[PDB]
């Protein structure tokens, strides 16, 4: 407050200290082998069970880094009671809507991106990004002008700029598509809006003691994800 | 490391005249009017042409306080010291642009505007854009470019735009009849930060769109805003008054008005 | 944590037709309704007297929990012991708008632990200078004959002493008072910070 | 380094590693907190910047920098190494060979980038919000990396503060319990029970100040010590007393400061703690804290500088302590000394070259 | 330098920074307060004062101000740096060169400004509500600003009397639990209890005289002690004792008068505290002192001297320790000039370059 | 600190046609005779006897706690435990201008310790020599009906045994008096500076 000086100045509010949890869950995987298998074939199936189970956990937490609820599972940011922009408080993430139902805006397409970009906030789009699906981009490069020309890459060969709106993508294919109602391209600083604890190792170990004609390998990481600032990440909404 | 939200750093502090000052007030001092001189005839008394009437502005260099209650992760001293100096940074933000007279700076926005082309020295200058909701429909971007020019050629040596985020966004939604984006023409460009060959101000104390807001300015600023300021910030690191909260006391003084008012254009969105 | 009830037992659910058995007052007088006003008096003084002595509950109405901050990070006991069906979490704001909260909580029922544990590692946040009521019906059963019997039997032996003396007059049993309420007490041997 | 490649992508390559949290707080905690792990950095940081070096490069180890000496350089650079196990050197280079600034990045606000290969491509020194990224991308790499040994971690040192977290917090609160003891405890030399004719009686404000009057005049204080105090019907004087007087936590809080002097590696008698007689006579404690504990820690830091620096100049250089004319060895300078010069066998220039002197 | 660009926005440019809040409170109680935190930097600014210094610079240094002498400067000096971890000496330069005034500026009422680019640019020098701003945007810059070093902050040194502030509060208050226990404390050396008929009943105050009479001159004191006491019916002896007698917080004091000592480096031997054995016979303990403690204190200011003044001159002056007749050294000199006069077999010119002697 | 109530209770709040029913109901010399404003002056009795031993207040009157320097630095402990809606906090001042705050502090409601506990660090301070007040509700309900029913047995056992016997004449009930209110008991255990 501006202190006047005959005003003998009554403190002000200490700012509210939040405190968010992750839960940090457990992810593993329980394979079964056969002892005779593992002992007779020409390939290291202990190798490929482990390249098969580290391929499988990255892409079955990116799907719970989008789209994952609260409880057993890290918490995705597309979860999280959204709000429209403009009425945003703290306790919700920003949308902004597209205009038509189906897909975007008729009568100008982009430009439901280009108000998220600046709606998004100025501080946080110095190292921001976007965060797509893989039809979703197609979708954004399907938009084009009067003419026909494309907004985006406008030459017909030499695609993916990997640069939209001075910013660049991440093609998540864990995000929903175009739909009634869906959210197909968020934005922000997920740096800062999106916090990822981990146990970083993926400890694997047989056991043949407990299926006993069997090897039964055991591999799991625990990760616990939810979002850190909430005035980091606007939505797209496609319904209005 | 315990974090915060992070709000919006550009103030007009870095395009307007920072003076340091150390009385209580500052007074800078224009005159209103010209010499007023004439051709001479050749068989005429030819006396007394005129003598510009100076004024005196005063910045009357409030101060600004904040007073929080502290009530070993994290050390609130180093913490809290990053968070009110932001919170100095930010609240005369807004005291710079929408201001008003009491207690505070009064922004330049809070300065009686006269429709330019009746400009005189007591007021700053706007031009219309047409249909009061928006930008024109017709010619979008004239308003834009007639603000650019009418304002002055020497003012607009070194003079800069003044938006909040979602006017710039506004401005970036202007296209042609194909759609093809007037300013930063493809998907692929990002901020072209150099509006009509001049810098943008994203300052998000400015008003959006409205039925007669001022959205959009433009000037040199520095000849035009002069803030006045101590450089310093007070630390009293309070061990009295509250056992309970440390109740640290910070508090930074600083001044400003317009110091020229034909610096600064502004643009209403009305007819 | 102030723990007050939102309704109270609704008296019909008491059974003063069989504590009328138990105290020997008479079979078939044309009366018999003389003591009707009374009898529930103490029925209702003895309930609380137990009720407090084994933080239970015994008829299941509903309560509302109003507190704060959390006791610890996660867990929330709750004090009123034999739990089911916590209704609503709603949690207040530091003035005014009151939002029920799914929350991602969940109840772990038990009878001597009766917690509220969070599956997401942190239980919802709570608005500074507002608090969190908990609105939960706990108790065995809705009628009488739902009791623990020997618990419902502690009730007949000290509601039927209230009956014959009426001051603080002095006057051993094998399973009495206080040996049948002994298992349904809360045992802790905690004093410490966690 | 074939192998680097695997565990750069595990980490995450471009993106900061933090590693330890709490670093910032064992330093007010265990350093600014209790003077045994205040005076064991100080005790070796100040032993290390006096050693001299050996061999233009020690020119700019002579003067760093505006207001930071060579001896406060080292103090500095040492000091963060045995605080958080990670000492950092910026080189400003406005010259290309030699560059005539150095600076110690604290190493609290400093954060490794793993890169592509496993060996780092980032430094980040990140203050409030503010980061800066260095770039180790290039041949001069403009910052020197001097890692204590970590066995289980790939990017920083162990910091032997970190060994000793748990016996610093025995020290800094077996301390802070005889302060609070000092502070918080009602110890009455007496008590004057009065019970009455009941088993519960208070006595009158008359009689209360009268009660006062005899005990403020006549019993209380050293000239007082000792009257025969008559006790009347009803009163009763009790005397308390005070069960554990001295050594609360005496032998825990020394025995914990022996064990946080034993994790930086100062020897007990240096640093003044008290405990049994282990070295004798400081020409040995002075000799095994500057052969343990000193001059494997030098010649560890320097040897970095000699390859970082290095890299700066053409030819490369090599920076050893001096290990003659520093006057903690000179026990194992008499005694090599008199060795050979006692051996009257071989002649004068076959001892020069091997007590080390130019021959003649 | 790049670093300390940004890490001047954070806290704030143009603006002073004062960092401790308590250090105008540790003096009154841990140096003006106990004698143990008193003696150990008397014992240490006396030190460095008495150590000769190896160079027209050193004539300043003889005769600073009016007042204030040579070896009464360097007192103020390193007395502010155990105490408050920073040192200031302004500079009145009439003349260009080697100006003729030094003060030692207290380091409670100084506070530093950051400036633009993280070095400072203001010192500020407030006493009461009024300040001075000096100025170090220029070559000469008028305050060298002596740092102990520390880990965390930027701007200041630690203070070792920072590190033992739980100590202090110890010795402080088990001194003065001993002070107030022989102040508030009444120990009696008996009670005549007298019940009565009654389990209550006072004596009349004629009984109460004559009891007070044969007690007054029968019963008290050296020349009545033992008297065989006639005790008749109701009335009786109980002899009360003082069951902690010696030793209130006797040894945790000890133990902290050690820790105080401990922190500013001295030995336990020197400045007098009780304890175990540790130095042998003050030739060790008196030569560790000017070791560890001294002489790289004094090597660190001395350091900071020599570049300073030299800011004023045109040619730049070392300005070291003597290190020689300092005579604690003496074993450390004894040790080497009887190690190589022994050595007979390199020449008489051979040893004379060796010990330290012009050449002939 | 003065503590002085307000107002006291109405004496129509309390229950005396319910007390004659505790005295003599259902069994007895016929309802009898008793001096029923006596009955109302052995509840008020028995009730501020409680009141006292369990630092309660049972009937939900107004309080007016002047005191003059705050205890800790925020916290302030109220003693009359069950406490609902601070009244006002004004504050007067050595000459008595009565300033009232209305922001700044934040009842926190709680059996155990009702607080005042202002935002952050800064409670009202104080004037020199103008003390501090502080009016508050203090209680249970208004009506006799509100009351947790074990405690109202206690009056009940208190005030039928000032009723039964008037000088102090001697005379171990499991549930008796005494076991009635140690579950409203303040159980304290601080002698410190704190």
């Amino acid at each position: 407050g501006w202190a006047s000086e005959t005003a003998a100045l009554s403190e002000t509010a200490t700012p509210q200290i939040d405190r968010i949890t992750i839960p940090l869950h457990e992810l593993a995987a329980m394979p079964k082998a056969s002892q005779r298998l593992l002992d007779d074939s020409a390939f290291d199936i202990e190798t490929w069970l482990a390249n098969r189970i580290a391929d499988k956990f990255a892409r079955a937490e990116a799907a719970a880094f989008i789209s994952g609820d609260g409880v057993d599972k890290p918490t995705g940011f597309l979860t999280k009671t959204k709000v429209a922009n403009g009425a945003w408080a703290w306790g919700s993430l920003g949308y902004v809507a597209t205009g038509a139902a189906g897909d975007f805006a008729a009568v100008n397409a982009s430009d439901a991106v280009v108000d998220l970009v600046y709606a998004l906030g100025a501080e946080y789009r110095a190292n921001a990004s976007f965060v797509m699906n893989s039809k979703t981009a197609g979708a954004v490069r399907k938009m084009k002008d009067a003419d026909g020309r494309f907004l985006w890459a406008d030459s017909l060969a030499a695609g993916e700029p990997a640069r939209l709106m001075g910013y660049p993508v991440l093609i998540a294919e864990d995000m929903p598509d175009i739909a009634a109602n869906a959210y197909a391209i968020a934005f922000g600083d997920f740096g800062n809006g999106y916090t990822i604890a981990e146990r970083p190792d993926l400890r694997v170990l047989r056991d043949p003691f407990s299926a006993k004609p069997h090897v039964l390998f055991y591999a799991s990481k625990r990760v616990g994800g939810d979002v850190s600032d909430f005035a980091a990440i606007k939505l797209l909404k496609f319904a209005a | 490391t315990i974090r915060g939200v992070l709000r919006s750093t550009a103030s007009l502090r870095q395009i307007a005249s920072v003076v340091n000052v150390e009385a209580t007030s500052f007074d800078v001092l224009v005159d209103k009017t010209d010499m007023g001189s004439g051709w001479a005839s050749e068989t005429a008394a030819l006396s007394e042409t005129a003598t510009p009437q100076i004024d005196r502005i005063t910045i009357p260099l409030h101060e600004l306080a904040a007073m929080p209650k502290a009530s070993s992760a994290f050390d609130i001293e180093t913490w809290l010291a990053n968070r009110i100096a932001d919170k100095f940074a930010r609240a005369e933000a807004a005291a710079f642009i929408s201001g008003d007279g009491v207690d505070k700076p009064t922004g330049f926005l809070t300065k009686t505007k006269v429709a330019n082309g009746a400009w005189a020295w007591g007021s700053l200058g706007y031009v219309a854009t047409g249909a009061a909701g928006d930008f024109a429909a017709v010619n979008a971007s004239d308003a834009v470019v007639d603000l650019v020019y009418a304002l002055g050629a020497e003012y607009r040596a070194n003079a800069s735009f003044v938006m909040n985020s979602k006017t710039a966004g506004a401005v970036r939604k202007m296209k042609d009849a194909d759609g093809r984006f007037l300013w930063a023409d493809s998907l692929a460009a990002g901020e072209p930060a150099r509006l009509m060959g001049y810098p943008v101000l994203i300052a998000e104390d400015m008003p959006d769109i409205a039925a007669n807001a001022y959205a959009i300015a433009f000037g040199d600023f520095g000849n035009g805003y002069t803030i006045a300021e101590r450089p310093d910030l007070r630390v009293l690191r309070d061990p009295f008054s509250a056992k309970p909260h440390v109740l640290f006391y910070a508090s930074k003084r600083v001044g400003g008005d317009v110091s020229d008012f034909a610096a600064i254009k502004l643009l209403k969105f009305a007819a | 944590m102030m723990l007050n009830e939102v309704t109270a037992v609704p008296g019909t659910a008491l059974p003063v037709a069989e504590f009328r058995d138990h105290l020997r007052l008479g079979t078939g007088f044309a009366d018999l309704g003389a003591e009707d006003a009374a009898l529930l008096s103490y029925l209702r003084a003895a309930i609380a007297a137990i009720e407090g002595r084994t933080a239970k509950a015994l008829i299941s109405r509903g309560f509302r929990l109003a507190l704060t901050a959390w006791r610890w990070g996660d867990m929330q006991t709750l004090p009123i012991a034999p739990v089911a069906t916590v209704t609503a979490l709603r949690l207040v704001d530091a003035a005014g708008v009151e939002t029920p909260v799914a929350a991602g909580w969940r109840l772990v029922p038990d009878m001597a632990r009766p917690r509220i544990e969070a599956l997401g590692a942190m239980l919802p946040m709570i608005p500074t200078g507002g608090r969190v009521e908990i609105d939960f019906t706990a108790g065995f059963g809705a009628s009488w004959s739902a009791l623990p019997v020997d618990l419902a039997q502690a009730v007949f032996l000290l509601a039927a002493q209230y009956y014959e003396l009426r001051h603080d007059g002095a006057a051993a049993m094998p399973f009495g008072v206080m040996a049948l309420i002994e298992r349904w007490r809360t045992v802790r041997v905690l004093g410490g910070r966690p | 380094s074939v192998t680097g490649r695997i565990v750069a992508m595990a980490s995450g390559a471009g993106r900061p590693v933090w590693g330890p949290r709490d670093t910032v707080s064992l330093m007010r905690t265990g350093f600014a907190g209790n003077p045994v792990g205040f005076r064991s950095v100080k005790l070796i940081a100040e032993a290390t910047a006096a050693v001299p070096l050996i061999c233009p490069v020690l020119d700019l180890l002579r003067r760093p920098n505006a207001g930071q000496g060579r001896a406060e350089l080292f103090e500095a650079l040492i000091g963060q190494i045995l605080l958080s196990g990670n000492g950092y050197l910026e080189a400003v280079c406005p010259e290309p060979g030699v560059p005539r600034e150095l600076h110690v990045l604290r190493s609290d606000r400093m954060a490794v980038v793993p890169g592509a290969d496993g060996w780092p491509v980032g430094y980040d020194y990140t203050v409030g919000g503010r980061k800066h990224r260095f770039d180790m991308t290039g041949h001069p790499d403009p910052i020197c990396h001097i890692k204590s040994f970590h066995p289980t971690d790939d990017h920083y040192g162990l910091s032997p503060m970190q060994a000793a977290a748990v016996a610093l917090d025995v020290h800094n609160a077996a301390s802070a319990w005889s302060k609070a003891l000092l502070d918080n405890a009602a110890r009455p030399s007496g008590a004057i029970i009065y019970k009455g004719a009941d088993g519960q009686g208070v006595l009158a404000p008359e009689q209360y100040e009268r009660l006062i009057f005899e005990m403020e005049t006549h019993h209380q204080g050293a000239r007082n010590a000792g009257r025969p105090m008559l006790l009347e019907g009803g009163l009763d004087w009790k005397p308390m007393g005070f069960s554990p007087s001295d050594m609360e936590f005496h032998e825990t809080k020394a025995a914990a400061a022996r064990e946080i002097a034993l994790a930086f590696g100062v020897p007990p008698m240096l640093i003044g703690i008290p405990g049994d007689a282990t070295y004798a006579n400081y020409a040995e404690a002075n000799r095994a804290f500057y052969r343990l504990t000193v001059l494997p820690l030098l010649t560890r830091v320097s040897a970095a500088l000699a390859w970082w620096l290095s890299g700066y100049l053409g030819a490369q250089i090599e920076l050893k302590p001096d290990l003659d004319q520093v006057p903690a060895l000179a026990v194992e300078r008499d005694q090599l000394w008199a060795r050979i010069g006692a051996a009257g066998f071989l002649s004068n220039s076959e001892k020069r070259v091997l007590l080390g002197l130019p021959p003649t």
